[PDB]
RNA sequence: CUUGGAUUUACUGAAGACUAACUACUGCGAAAGCAUUUACCAAGGACGUUUUCAUUAAUCAAGAACGAAAGUUAGGGGAUCGAAGAUGAUCAGAUACCGUCGUAGUCUUAACCAUAAACUAUGCCGACUAGGGAUCGGUUGUUGUUCUUUUAUUGACGCAAUCGGCACCUUACGAGAAAUCAAAGUCUUUGGGUUCUGGGGGGAGUAUGGUCGCAAGGCUGAAACUUAAAGGAAUUGACGGAAG
């Protein structure tokens, strides 16, 4: 039927990565980040930039032959926050609305079975 | 400047006969040149595909299979079983409060000397007539359940080859036997083999693999 | 309850009390005559026995100690003495 | 001032007395 | 004299002629007089036995390890030191080990070593306390003590 | 557990302590059991069990050394081996 | 009576070398002059010769040990590790 | 004076409880004291649940949920309105808001 | 930091830490504390007991054992965080809050230290005074329940009692200055046994002596002088870069 890639979307709170690989993930097809679409650091992770980033990925996917993708959304993970950034929701909707077909969707955020120490100190970040 | 995608050659990925829908998908690699063959740099790749896709049924939507390519025949990729895992969301949906979570793992080798680590997970079952809020099992029962898990995974893996076990994993044969075997210990729910890892493989036998491809 | 007969508590409520909290403390245990199924030999066994009692004729365990009352083996019938 | 820092101030000042008294040991 | 490690004198029979051969091994800690020492490819994993490196599982503590096959011992010979076997590469017949300096080395798996830690460890824990103690230490090593500082000449 | 059974034999029965007494007791057939400490030399051990094989006497291998075997017997000295001449109130012979 | 409050065996060094070096010497010099229990005969008759050499007066068995103790902690760890690794290899 | 009978935590019959880091500011807070909220949210916002189902290659594919358990310290939670200041008598009420 | 390919992506490997979710007004321990599995080692409370001994006991100056974290000594380890230090910002200034690096430390083995809002700011033993629903451990009687295996001698669940725990809710006989308290009640209707501590606020846990400690410091611990208040709980208001 369709030809599947894998859209590995890494959505932090400072930027948004839209990265499409092959099934193995060892071959990169298109990687457009929200920071390549704006010149202000404060909105590298904006929903608007993520939508533009996804459209460039979808356009690149079409000329290589990728007609469908599986979605593996992730947050920063590790010792830091596990909730996805604001751009992850926009990049997913933009991909679906760009004529690309959507397969399986999974959250693959790095979660610890314990945890190393997290930055900020004992008293947290005082603002 | 060069558009590196003009030099890529596409290959087809074929799953073993243990699954139904053997047409997994397509991959690509740099085209075979004189210095480097495409074949040798292409083996060893691992593909993670949902088990519901390999079987059509949506009942396997929460398991995802790693397929390892270890032989190339023209434009076809002959993959083998590389590992098993649950989706992250399914596990998060199973771990509720007011109940006990019990886990076990064991390292065991198959008939054909495939060394695996198998991870089992289970939860206490609330009885239909139960009134109390929580469903906790005493730690002694959990030790017996954990002990019961280990001897079942050890028994049902060392007595068969990896291919028959793959046919065992799909219908949760081990998970159903653990639930049956622990009925007299404690009522259990959601008994699953939630992860399987290949640690060590025997010496490569292309003939044995070819029998797993038709 | 301001007025109540402490010297003559209801025997029903008197039996629900803890064994040390009655008017006169009294054990709730007793001794039994145990018939194993294999043979017929009177053997007096404490209800809350801590020992694996064996009958004299055949060295077969009659009861197994538990947290409270001893558990009689299958085929063994008891009669309170 | 903070009670914790007042204690530290006296401890550092106790430290000085000991070093000063040690001169005439 | 001159060594922190004690030495063991071990008597073997000559396989080809009627004669006893006395060997001088570096004593591993726990080796005793009258102990049987087994040396070869098929020797068992017991303290004091001499085995090829490939016959030892990962984490095996070994001393007097051969750098090259048949050189009769080069590595990990001083008191309290040893070599940890990190892993094996059976296809190339090679083994990875960790040396007392913390360096990782790749040696032929046919190279031999003695199971255990070299005896006499903890020697450095004690101060020498005197120039005379160092004098007697180097009296049976070599003429390298005392050292005049070049800035004072 | 076997230590409790052996202690009763020392309290009530008859025994000899020591290698020289045990060998004499094996020659006369008056030994019912021979107990050998774990750290006894093998040459003495392999000789003690050759005497017991000839004497048809069961041998029990104590799990502790001759320091621990002595204190089990209520002694303030070391016992490398002992022979039980008369198991008294105990049932050590019935438990090997 | 008690002759020295704290120097113990290091009273032979008098006031020299510094207290820190002398208390570090005292710890290790008690260990090297102690009598240890023999693993062969059971008596507490094992004493040091040179470093790493420990002889038993009774059964005349000599064993290689540590510089100042019959057995170091590293060797004890290795002894159980080798014992453990031996069990798996021989099943 | 003493403001709360629970001392703002849930430690009774215990000496020490290991801490957790606040999600918002990474402050060390004891596990019993932290204000904890369990959220099970849809992974796709309700505006996009239609077009993504139409773009799906699977007929009748259920979208997975996003499971997360959030831990907040007292300063972060009060600031973010996760908990609010209650009257002296209303503090005692510990049933979940309806 | 990045066209010397950063960030990102898949596969593989190595290090140290740490045991997420399950995780609770739940459990255990004298306290500090304790959360992956299994094996080994020796402990422990409660319950059951028509077992045993018979006052062996309660609380305890002196004196011992243990005592978070930090810190000290010497090895080993040194992944992550990170005092000091360095730096980019902010500011009037910012040695800080924020950002980036980072050494001791954080981990471990032998020793030291002996302090924490080490808190329940609430000594221990014994007796009594009031109701209720939950819960953990044990024991004893009993189900329209599910299950071994088809059922029992399986296990779970359900209903009652009880002893012991961690707590909670209501009331106020009673206490309290009140906040509040099943003990902080049985205290002018004042006495069950017993250990420790305080006497207005500062000066001051300062000086000195002693003693412990490698040190940092610990324990013990004044006086001169100064002062009419300082302080507790609650009320009204005012204010708040708190919420509605
Ligand atoms: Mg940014
Ligand atoms: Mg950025
Ligand atoms: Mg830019
Ligand atoms: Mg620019
Ligand atoms: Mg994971
Ligand atoms: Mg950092
Ligand atoms: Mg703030
Ligand atoms: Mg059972
Ligand atoms: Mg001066
Ligand atoms: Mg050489
Ligand atoms: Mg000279
Ligand atoms: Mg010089
Ligand atoms: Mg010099
Ligand atoms: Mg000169
Ligand atoms: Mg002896
Ligand atoms: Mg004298
Ligand atoms: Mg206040
Ligand atoms: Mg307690
Ligand atoms: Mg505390
Ligand atoms: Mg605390
Ligand atoms: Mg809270
Ligand atoms: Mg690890
Ligand atoms: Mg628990
Ligand atoms: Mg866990
Ligand atoms: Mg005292
Ligand atoms: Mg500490
Ligand atoms: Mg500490
Ligand atoms: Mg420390
Ligand atoms: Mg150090
Ligand atoms: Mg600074
Ligand atoms: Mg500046
Ligand atoms: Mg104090
Ligand atoms: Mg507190
Ligand atoms: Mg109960
Ligand atoms: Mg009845
Ligand atoms: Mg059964
Ligand atoms: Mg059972
Ligand atoms: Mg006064
Ligand atoms: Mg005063
Ligand atoms: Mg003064
Ligand atoms: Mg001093
Ligand atoms: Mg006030
Ligand atoms: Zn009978
Ligand atoms: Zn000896
Ligand atoms: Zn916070």
């Amino acid at each position: 039927s369709q030809v599947f890639g894998v859209a590995r979307i890494f959505a932090s709170f400072n930027d948004t990565f839209v990265h499409v690989t092959d099934l193995s993930g060892k071959e990169t097809i298109a990687r457009v980040t929200g920071g390549m679409k704006v010149k202000a650091d404060r909105d590298e992770s904006s929903p608007y930039a993520a939508m533009l980033a996804a459209q460039d990925v979808a356009a690149k996917c079409k000329e290589v032959g990728i007609t469908a993708v599986h979605i593996k959304l992730r947050a920063t993970g590790g010792t830091k926050t596990k909730t996805p950034g604001p751009g992850g929701q926009s990049a997913l909707r933009a991909l679906a609305r760009s004529g690309l077909r959507i397969g399986r969707i999974e959250d693959v955020t790095p979660v610890p079975s314990d945890s190393t120490r997290r930055k900020g100190g004992r008293r947290g970040r005082r603002l | 400047v060069v558009d590196p995608f003009t030099r890529k050659d596409w290959f087809d990925i074929k799953a073993p006969t243990t699954f139904e829908n053997r047409n997994v998908g397509k991959t690509l690699i740099n085209r075979s040149t004189g210095l480097k063959n495409a074949a040798d740099g292409l083996k060893g790749r691992v593909f993670e595909v949902c088990l519901a896709d390999l079987q059509g049924s949506e009942d396997h939507s929460y398991r995802k299979i790693k397929l390892r390519v270890d032989e190339v025949q023209g434009k076809n990729l002959l993959t083998n079983f590389h590992g098993l895992d649950f989706t992250s969301d399914k596990l998060r949906s199973l771990v509720r409060k007011w109940q006990s979570l019990v886990e076990a793992n064991v390292t065991v080798k198959t008939s054909d000397d495939y060394v695996l680590r198998v991870f089992a997970i289970a939860f206490t079952k609330r009885q239909p007539n139960q009134i109390k809020k929580t469903t906790y099992a005493q730690s002694s029962k959990l030790r017996e359940v954990r002990k019961k898990m280990i001897e079942i995974m050890q028994r049902e893996v060392s007595n068969c080859t990896l291919a028959q076990l793959t046919s065992k994993l799909i219908p949760e044969v081990i998970g159903r036997e653990i639930e049956k075997s622990t009925q007299t210990i404690f009522p259990l729910q959601n008994v699953h083999i939630r992860k399987v890892k290949l640690l060590k493989q025997p010496k490569f036998d292309l003939g044995s693999l070819l029998a797993l491809h038709g | 309850v301001l007025v109540q007969d402490l010297l003559h508590p209801s025997p029903a409520t008197e039996a629900k009390q803890h064994k040390l909290k009655t008017l006169v403390q009294q054990p709730r245990s007793f001794f039994m005559d145990v018939k194993c199924q294999g043979c017929l030999n009177i053997t007096t066994v404490f209800s809350h026995a801590q020992t694996a009692v064996t009958c004299d004729s055949c060295s077969t365990v009659l009861c197994t100690p538990t947290g409270g009352k001893a558990k009689l083996t299958e085929g063994c019938s008891f009669r309170r003495k | 001032m903070r009670d914790k820092w007042r204690k530290k101030r006296v401890r550092r000042l106790k430290r000085k007395r000991r070093k000063v008294r040690a001169r005439s040991k | 004299p001159g060594r922190g490690a004690p030495l063991a004198k071990v008597a073997f029979r000559d396989p080809y002629k009627y004669k006893l051969r006395e060997e001088t091994f570096i004593a591993n800690e726990g080796v005793y007089t009258g102990q049987f020492i087994y040396a070869g490819k098929k020797a068992s994993l017991n303290v004091g036995n001499i085995l090829p490196l490939g016959a030892c599982p990962e984490g095996t503590i070994v001393s007097n390890v051969e750098e090259k096959v048949g050189d009769r011992g080069a590595l990990g010979r001083t008191s309290g030191n040893y070599v940890i076997i990190i892993g094996h590469n059976p296809d190339e017949n090679k083994t990875r080990v960790k040396l007392p300096s913390g360096a990782k080395k790749i040696i032929s798996s046919d190279a031999r070593g003695v199971i255990g830690v070299v005896a006499g460890g903890g020697r450095i824990d004690k101060p020498l306390l005197k120039a005379g103690r160092a004098f007697h230490k180097y009296k049976v090593k070599r003429n390298s003590w005392p050292k005049t500082r070049g800035v004072a000449m | 557990n076997i230590n409790s059974k052996l202690a009763l034999t020392i309290k009530s029965g008859k025994y000899t302590l020591g290698y020289k007494s045990v060998v004499k007791s094996l020659r006369t057939g008056k030994a019912k059991l021979v107990i050998i400490a774990a750290n006894t030399p093998v040459l003495r051990k392999s000789e003690l069990e050759y005497y017991a094989m000839l004497s048809k006497t069961p041998v029990y291998y104590f799990q502790g050394g001759n320091n621990e075997l002595g204190t089990v017997c209520g002694k303030l000295f070391r016992v490398g081996t002992l022979s039980i001449l008369d198991a008294g109130d105990s049932d050590i012979l019935s438990s090997i | 009576t008690k002759r020295t409050k704290k120097v113990g065996i290091t009273g032979k060094f008098g006031v020299r070398y510094g207290s820190s070096l002398r208390r570090q010497t005292k710890k290790l010099e008690v260990q090297q002059h102690a009598k240890y229990d023999c693993s062969f005969c059971g008596k507490r008759t094992v004493q040091r010769g040179a470093t790493g050499i420990w002889n038993c007066k009774s059964c005349k068995k000599t064993v290689a040990g540590g510089a100042y103790t019959v057995s170091t902690a590293a060797a004890a760890t290795v002894r159980s590790t080798i014992r453990r690794l031996r069990e798996l290899a021989e099943a | 004076p003493k403001k709360r009978a629970s001392n703002g935590r849930n430690k009774k019959g215990r000496g020490h409880v290991k801490p957790v880091r606040c999600l918002n500011c990474a402050r060390c807070v004891p596990k019993d004291k932290a204000i904890k909220r369990v959220t099970i949210r849809n992974m796709v916002e309700a505006a996009a649940v239609r077009d993504l189902s139409e773009a799906s290659v699977y007929a009748e594919y259920a979208l997975p949920k996003l499971y997360n358990k959030l831990h907040y310290c007292v300063s972060c939670a009060i600031h973010a309105r996760i908990v609010r200041v209650r009257s002296r008598t209303d503090r005692k009420i510990r049933t979940p808001p309806q």
